[PDB]
RNA sequence: ACCCACUCGGCACCUUACGAGAAAUCAAAGUCUUUGGGUUCUGGGGGGAGUAUGGUCGCAAGGCUGAAACUUAAAGGAAUUGACGGAAGGGCACCACCAGGAGUGGAGCCUGCGGCUUAAUUUGACUCAACACGGGGAAACUCACCAGGUCCAGACACAAUAAGGAUUGACAGAUUGAGAGCUCUUUCUUGAUUUUGUGGGUGGUGGUGCAUGGCCGUUCUUAGUUGGUGGAGUGAUUUGUCUGCUUAAUUGCGAUAACGAACGAGACCUUAACCUACUAAAUAGUGGUGCUAGCAUUUGCUGGUUAUCCACUUCUUAGAGGGACUAUCGGUUUCAAGCCGAUGGAAGUUUGAGGCAAUAACAGGUCUGUGAUGCCCUUAGACGUUCUGGGCCGCACGCGCGCUACACUGACGGAGCCAGCGAGUCUAACCUUGGCCGAGAGGUCUUGGUAAUCUUGUGAAACUCCGUCGUGCUGGGGAUAGAGCAUUGUAAUUAUUGCUCUUCAACGAGGAAUUCCUAGUAAGCGCAAGUCAUCAGCUUGCGUUGAUUACGUCCCUGCCCUUUGUACACACC
């Protein structure tokens, strides 16, 4: 046949970071636990999954994307 | 393959057919393809009898060296034909006379 | 190899002689799902805020 | 000189085979394992090699004598069957000719092939037997090619990572052809399904048809293949299976050390021709009758009316039978198979045309039909797969299949107006009548049909009739091109197709060559089906109109058969 060209830059995948995560909450003395992270009014999301916080935006990831929540 | 296909020919007689064909087509061990007619017996391949009298059937054998074709003929007996046409369209039996007494000057008989 | 094929033809009448003569778990699936559809079996609360 | 008989001794031939031989053959090549009349000579696998060396003869060329080392499993003889021949004798055939027909070859375009061009212009096939062939009419798909972008749909085993998360997804942004979280930014979500690594799979229109199956093409528009009892031979083998004659035919007659059979040809099957005989039919059709229209009227003539009734089966349909066997007679011939003529017959060229078709062969074609397949290749920056766009169509030009013409046996305009093979919509948008609107293409509202029921009597085309043009590249011819309107489709630009207007090319019958064809055939003519969303200048079938000329031969070409040669048999590649 041919074989080969490549005018290199091959790509690359994703690496789903690392982050310990969850310590997004928070407990004062003994032993009141106030969240962080306001969490999502869908049904669909059981008021465990939270949202992101970035400019202009607080996003539900449960919802694999859906319903831009904004505060 | 001949034990086999020697076999198949006398298990297929001996059940009784009109005449048998086996045929295998391919590459036994060797590079080059060879093809062995096995017959023995009676078949017509002829015609309207052909759609009658004979059944064949092709198998595709894998094997590691390769793909053997198989190809089998039956003639199958016209005369226990059932269901269908008792001879070969070839057949022309004559009934045989009988020996005759004649002679015995005419009188007649009454009731 | 011709004799050899013969005796083939033999032991195929043999067989062929031979076999014209010769000699609850229940419960099922779509009823042991209702079966044990008696529950205690889930959990469920939510939704403030 | 001749004739006839006998006898010696010659040169040979003929027939025999008791006999001999591996056979071919042989009155010796016989009287030989039942081995001895007398005598001379030569040979002891092939090659080395009649070479070296010595002797000897010769003017010489050379003659006589004449080794070994080494190498090697055959070399060789006769006969058999094949295969092949640029040997000879017979045949068969419109893929051969004869007599002719319609042509192709010239032109324009359609189309395949080469070539060139190209990011790619995917590929197979190259005499008959590659080139409107791969059912190959590719806008996406198809698709294999090219420019780029995703995805794993990487089974399974062990191992590594890791519940403090093995892994998945994503809004907006950036980015991208792109409303691909491709990647990146940011920080949610996901829960042991994946990931990473080896091993092993897997897919592939990647390679190999010269590794195979299967299918197909070709030999073959051919007539060949085999076995029983007998005959010949040690034997492989032969005869049967053949000079002739006949046939489309190893089809037969006949000749006969062969007799009598089987496969293949034939029979058989399918289709078109014939049935006032058989059984029937509101999904076919006729007459009578009502109901009824028009013209005439003396009754008449010409229609309307899926059931208002009666009867029929000629026509149409398809069941069962019938029918032809070259019959009758006569010519011709081994008075044989047959051939020819005439009468009759629906039918007498295998009745016409097809289907099926033995043994064998080819490195024919096909891995690009297949989830048939061996081996090789590749397997995540993929030759897997999908997605966007292009490309198979690219044009100095060579080849082939074709379509339309060069006109007056014609174009055009009115008008008459006649087929056959088909095919059509369920979990869907197929075949379309009719009514409107529109110059047309079309649009639009309804309608029958899963169909002998509706489209459809497919009112097809050539063709017939009455006019216009009047031989002038003319109103023959319609390439090229501009402009607009429609349809299919997500998409029409490189213009899918259709309409309207205009533009009005070449081509004034085609060199050398070469194809196809003998009766409802050739040719002229359309139609339906295949493909198909749209596209036939193609193909498979169909009917319409309907000839001229053979009814012979071997000149050409082709192949089949004998005889013959062979040192070929992996068979003249
Ligand atoms: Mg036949
Ligand atoms: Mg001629
Ligand atoms: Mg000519
Ligand atoms: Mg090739
Ligand atoms: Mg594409
Ligand atoms: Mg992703
Ligand atoms: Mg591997
Ligand atoms: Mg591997
Ligand atoms: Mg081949
Ligand atoms: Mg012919
Ligand atoms: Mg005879
Ligand atoms: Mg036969
Ligand atoms: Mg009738
Ligand atoms: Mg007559
Ligand atoms: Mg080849
Ligand atoms: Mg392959
Ligand atoms: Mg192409
Ligand atoms: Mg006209
Ligand atoms: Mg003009
Ligand atoms: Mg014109
Ligand atoms: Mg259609
Ligand atoms: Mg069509
Ligand atoms: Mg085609
Ligand atoms: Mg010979
Ligand atoms: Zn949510």
């Amino acid at each position: 046949k041919k074989v080969y060209t490549t005018p290199k830059k091959i790509k690359h995948k994703h690496k789903k970071v690392k982050l310990a995560v969850l310590s997004y909450y928070k407990v004062d003395a003994e032993g009141k636990v106030t969240k962080l992270r306001r969490e999502c009014s869908n049904p669909t999301c059981g008021a465990g999954v939270f949202l992101a916080n970035h400019k202009d935006r607080l996003y539900c990831g449960k919802c694999h994307s859906v319903y831009k929540v904004n505060a | 393959i001949r034990r086999a296909a020697y076999g198949v020919v006398r298990y297929v007689m001996e059940s009784g057919a009109k005449g048998c064909e086996v045929v295998v087509s391919g590459k036994l061990r060797a590079a080059r393809a060879k093809a062995m007619k096995f017959a023995d017996g009676f078949l017509i391949h002829s015609g309207q009898p052909v759609n009658d009298f004979i059944d064949t059937a092709t198998r595709h054998v894998l094997m590691r060296q390769g793909v053997l074709g198989i190809k089998v003929k039956i003639m199958r007996d016209p005369a226990k034909s059932r269901t269908g046409p008792k001879a070969l369209p070839d057949a022309v039996t004559i009934i045989e006379p009988k020996e005759e007494e004649p002679i015995l000057a005419p009188s007649v008989k009454d009731y | 190899a011709e004799k050899e094929a013969q005796a083939d033809a033999a032991a195929e009448i043999a067989e062929d002689a031979a076999e014209a003569e010769d000699a609850x778990x229940x419960x099922x699936x779509x009823x042991x799902x209702x079966x044990x559809x008696x529950x205690x079996x889930x959990x469920x609360x939510x939704x403030x805020x």
